[PDB]
């Protein structure tokens, strides 16, 4: 039913197609549930919005309204956005059919749309910019890879500050209640507790610490499949035990204040050291 | 129905119950022959249970090791080799080999095998994937041997039955269409060990398979046979051949619709990984 998402966000028109402006795919991703026309200027609007905003990870910003986004760039982009690292490499592979280490544009255009259009019956800026001006250059994977991982830096700073209230810190309370919403388990009003009884009036936390925890985050079946060896024997996992452990299975380097901030919410028996069933039994939802 | 019984307990019990169900020498703690190991599952020179057939026997560490050998993949077998080097030098030693041994249990065999006689050995990444693939692939050069081959082929009701037997899932409909197979097939050319063993080393990476199909699962689109080869040698580096996944649409494809979808074949050779 992603269909019905992309139809309601959607906002320009031609012939019973409906396209995003990018705007509306930031929301798309940001915003669960909020609240028409195209004409030509629209369509050299989106001609020309490629140039002003940079390929760096603002890229959907710098863009603002000034884009195009059909249904298959959607459901691409969607796609991308929860690609564990070790993916990435193999999804190149699987556009690149013929083996040339580049994407032509009849390589996947035909391909993602040619499936579409199988499973139904039965220029826009990402083109524009993967093959420049005229729909004739190459892709390689230096700048896939480039771009996948501004897309995911992106969506994770717009999280961040949206859930810091604007400000260039979250406090702890604040990631809480992101841990909590994230978690989709803020019934439990233990953890409210937890963080109104432990998480005192203190540090903060930056930019950085956020991103690494959401790379952790996209990771956590390599994290499952490492702790099943302490899963199988009913060991509880110290502080440190944890921290070397996200290091060596995901190879994101958790800070100590996300990690102190993790264990004194998920601490429910109390032992200053997190098990299975605390942690791992409760993110199985992510 | 004793064996149905000790077919249960390898299905659900606990290991702690069939290790001391199919053990047999006991020390001052219990040990199992190689022998028990192949049944509980279930050697000239070149195989690896007359390698580890040398003394001694194996242990409860060893067998739970086994296990989490033959069960693992390549590229999480990589991370828990890393997760076994507490001091990160980058080749591990008898020592914290021997605290998981002891987290394990909360001998000859493995580790004079492993670290050498006097355990002064040390391991590294390319001795542990070598000992995960041999192991791998001698348990399955078994498990084949073990259908009674006739010139080194196997017919598709018994390949059809390997599958439905790993899968976990056993079904009516399933079951009728194996039966089938043989209708399908009605002279049969056979089933190689090479074909079979590609098609198994498929199944082991099926969790990354996933991965890079997400695409058709979001989409909703099904699987035909050419995708079905493509990602599995573009993820598992394997050539399925044309026969094997034959046979497979002909076993999993229950509604005709001449297609996999999702639900039909990844979901369930996915979750069977657990
Ligand atoms: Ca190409
Ligand atoms: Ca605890
Ligand atoms: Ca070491
Ligand atoms: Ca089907």
């Amino acid at each position: 039913l992603r269909k019905q998402r992309f139809m309601q966000f959607s906002s320009l028109e031609h012939e019973g197609e409906y396209y995003m402006t990018p705007r509306d795919f930031l929301f798309s991703v940001m915003f669960e549930q909020m609240e028409k026309k195209l004409t030509k200027k629209d369509i050299e609007d989106t001609l020309s919005g490629i140039q002003t905003a940079g390929c760096g990870s603002t890229f959907f910003r710098d863009l603002g309204d000034k884009g195009l986004i059909s249904y298959t760039e959607y459901l691409f982009l969607l796609t991308i956005l929860t690609k564990p690292h070790s993916g990435f490499h193999v999804a190149f592979k699987m556009l690149d059919t013929d083996g040339n280490e580049m994407i032509e544009k009849r390589e996947f255009f035909k391909l993602q749309k040619i499936i579409s259009k199988q499973d139904d019956l039965m220029n826009t800026t990402l083109q524009m910019r993967f093959f420049g001006k005229r729909g004739q250059r190459k892709l390689h994977y230096k700048e896939f890879r480039r771009f996948m991982e501004n897309l995911q830096t992106e969506i994770q700073e717009m999280e961040f500050l949206q859930f810091s209230k604007g400000l260039s810190f979250m406090r702890k309370e604040d990631f809480a209640e992101w841990l909590l919403f994230f978690t989709n388990t803020e019934n439990k009003d233990i953890y409210w507790k937890n963080v109104r009884e432990k998480l005192s009036a203190g540090e903060s936390i930056s930019l950085d610490e956020f991103k690494s925890f959401c790379h952790f985050t996209t990771h956590l079946e390599d994290f499952a499949i490492a702790m099943q060896m302490f899963s199988l024997a009913h060991r509880p996992v110290r502080l440190a035990e944890f921290k070397r452990a996200v290091k060596v299975a995901t190879g994101q380097e958790l800070s100590n204040n996300i990690l102190d901030t993790v264990f004194k919410i998920f601490d429910l028996d109390g032992d200053e050291c997190l098990s299975h069933e605390e942690f791992l039994g409760v993110l199985k939802n992510r | 129905k004793v064996m149905e019984y000790e077919n249960r307990i390898r299905a659900y019990s606990t290991p702690d119950k069939i290790f001391r169900y199919f053990a047999t020498l006991k020390v001052i703690e219990v040990f199992m022959t190689p022998e028990d190991f192949v049944r509980s599952i279930t050697a000239d020179e070149g195989s690896i249970f007359y390698t580890l057939g040398e003394c001694g026997l194996i242990s409860f560490s060893d067998y739970i090791f086994l296990t989490t050998v033959l069960s693992t993949p390549q590229r999480n077998f990589e991370i828990a080799f890393k997760m076994f080097d507490l001091n990160g030098d980058g080749e591990v030693d008898m020592e914290e080999f021997e605290q998981v041994q002891s987290i394990i249990r909360s001998c000859s065999a493995l580790t004079t095998y492993f670290f050498g006689a006097d355990l002064k050995g040390k391991l590294t990444i390319k001795n542990f994937l070598e000992f995960q693939r041999k192991l791998q692939h001698d348990v399955l050069k078994l498990e084949f041997e073990r259908h009674d081959p006739v010139d080194g082929r196997i017919t598709e009701r018994q390949f059809g039955g390997m599958l439905l037997a790993y899968s976990g899932v056993q079904s009516k409909k399933l079951t009728a269409m194996q039966r089938q197979l043989k209708k399908h097939f009605k002279e049969g050319k056979g089933l190689t060990f090479q074909e079979v063993e590609n098609f198994f080393t498929f199944l082991k990476n099926i969790n990354d398979v996933d991965t890079a199909l997400s695409f058709y699962h979001m989409a909703g689109a099904s699987l035909d046979k050419v995708t079905m080869q493509q990602v599995a040698r573009t993820v598992a580096k394997v050539e399925l051949s044309d026969h094997v996944c034959d046979v497979v649409f002909a076993l999993f494809d229950c509604d005709g619709n001449g297609e996999l979808s999702n639900k039909e074949f990844v979901s369930i050779m996915k979750q069977r990984l657990m």
